[PDB]
């Protein structure tokens, strides 16, 4: 999977 | 913009080539010139037509031997269509995964990197941020010709700019630390991505940070972890890779410097 969610 | 504003009927649509986050891509024929072109049919979007065209005008001026040219856009009917030059050998990622490694050898890999760095040096000169630099956005032509494509495409769509989810969506393993932190991009974030692209080329198209979960990347990077030298990758190419991954964007080389470095390596290696 290329996309993922990221929370700073 | 009469020189590049087209009508859907100006192009004969053929088979679908694939697609991504922005829309689907089809092989098409620009009737007027019996010219085969690539046609990207963007997803329905909310971006202002005026903003779209102003952005497209900038892209129209991107003219370089290693950058896929924007030929036109169909804007009379939303969602818009983006017409670009057709690249006969598809994307670089698949190309490398399916190529004959005796043919596409160390000198060729070096040649590909040289071309891409030339295209990026040009974008840097124009202060044009690509924002999606990666093997999937490099296209191949005859005789190992490589051209960078879909530069700035993200600025032609609003898409998922806003979501109720926590955090944001990114092609994480190609995203510079500061970009993950602030969801802001620059030429320097493109430099970081160029480093990952070099790794993709050096490995003949492997997925970066193999075995590392996407959610674990940022922390590792913050604590100075960086991908190790790929098998067969020349020490100096890895050196450049590592320079691209400097934590502070300011400490990363410019694309002009990177291109110069590769031109030299390509020259020496030519002999
Ligand atoms: N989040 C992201 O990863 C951004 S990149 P993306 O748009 O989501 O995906 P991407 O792989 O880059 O593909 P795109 O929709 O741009 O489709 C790429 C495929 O379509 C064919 N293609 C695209 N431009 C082409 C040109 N100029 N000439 C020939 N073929 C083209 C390719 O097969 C490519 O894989
Ligand atoms: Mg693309």
């Amino acid at each position: 999977e290329i996309f993922g969610e990221f929370e700073a | 913009y009469d020189k590049w504003e087209m009508e859907r009927t100006d192009i004969t649509m053929k088979h679908k080539l694939g697609g991504g986050q922005y829309g689907e891509v089809y092989e098409g024929v620009w009737k007027k010139y019996s010219l085969t072109v690539a046609v990207k049919t963007l997803k329905e979007d909310t971006m202002e037509v005026e903003e779209f065209l102003k952005e497209a005008a900038v892209m129209k001026e991107i003219k370089h031997p290693n950058l896929v040219q924007l030929l036109g856009v169909c804007t009379r009917e939303p969602p818009f269509y983006i017409i670009t030059e057709f690249m006969t050998y598809g994307n670089l990622l698949d190309y490398l995964r399916e190529c004959n490694r005796q043919e596409v050898n160390a000198v060729v890999l070096l040649y590909m990197a040289t071309q891409i760095s030339s295209a990026m040096e040009y974008l840097e000169k124009k202060n044009f941020i690509h924002r999606d630099l990666a093997a999937r956005n490099c296209l191949v032509g005859e005789n190992h010709l490589v051209k960078v494509a879909d530069f700035g495409l993200s600025r032609l769509m609003t898409g998922d700019t806003y979501t109720a989810h926590a955090g944001a969506k990114f092609p994480i393993k190609w995203t510079a630390p500061e970009s993950l932190a602030y969801n802001k991009f620059s030429i320097k974030s493109d430099v970081w991505a160029f480093g990952v692209l070099l790794w993709e080329i050096a490995t003949y198209g492997m997925s970066p940070y193999p075995g590392i979960d996407l959610s674990q990347v940022y922390e590792l990077l913050e604590k100075d972890y960086r991908m190790e030298r790929p098998e067969g990758c020349p020490e100096k190419v890895y050196e450049l890779m590592r320079a691209c991954w400097q934590w502070n964007p300011s400490d990363r080389p410019s694309f002009a410097e990177i291109h110069q470095a590769f031109e030299t390596m390509f020259q020496e290696s030519s002999i």
